[PDB]
């Protein structure tokens, strides 16, 4: 999954 | 022209099928995208980039409902509504979207990013570009107004030049919080000793 920051 | 649809944080196979079937295509990046589709507010690169450019940020109902109709519907009723995250970050997506549509957040900014920052320089760079700022891939060697360096504690060897030339050292949150609210406050994100 796409990294959240 | 036909929509170029980006997704973030979701596998939406139903929506992907709707995109090609309705005659649009899948966007390969936020920069080439006309639409961002997602179910919640998340601080992903794609979300921040999409907000920065002020493109429509829509829920999963847009393509679903579009496909029932047989054509791409107007975006207006499908804006992502995430009251929980709007509260969590203290902003309004739609307000932040209007801001991006009226002005480029980072107009006149020149921004350098040190190698250990998260998201990494290239991805931080695409967030900067999407807000109308100038991404600096090369180390700046002179002071200019609105010329800033994004850095972090472990990147102190990289702050050597900025420090000599009097450039501000800022936390990633200048961008991560600033782009999300579409409010640029460099004064509030200056890194302390």
């Amino acid at each position: 999954a796409s990294q959240e920051y | 022209t036909a929509p170029k649809v980006l997704f973030t944080g979701v596998v939406d196979a139903r929506g992907e099928r709707a995109v090609l079937a309705l005659g649009g295509s899948l966007a390969g990046s936020a920069a080439e995208a006309s639409h961002l589709v997602t179910d919640r507010i998340r601080r992903t690169v794609k979300f921040l980039c999409a907000l920065g450019r002020g493109i429509p940020i829509l829920s999963l109902d847009w393509l679903h409902q579009s496909r029932k109709a047989g054509f791409f519907l107007p975006p207006d009723e499908y804006v992502v509504t995430d009251p929980e995250q709007e509260k969590n970050f203290g902003f309004s997506l739609q307000d932040a979207l209007s801001r991006a549509r009226e002005r480029r957040l980072l107009e006149g900014y020149e921004i350098y990013v040190t190698p250990g920052v998260q998201p990494p320089p290239p991805q931080m760079g695409e967030i900067i570009s999407c807000c109308g700022g100038t991404y600096l891939p090369s180390m700046p060697r002179s002071y200019k107004p609105q010329r800033v360096v994004i850095t972090c504690p472990q990147d102190f060897p990289h702050c050597s030049i900025p420090l000599r030339v009097g450039l501000p050292l800022l936390s990633p949150e200048f961008l991560l919080t600033g782009v999300l609210k579409q409010e640029a406050k460099p004064e509030a994100f200056v890194l302390s000793p």
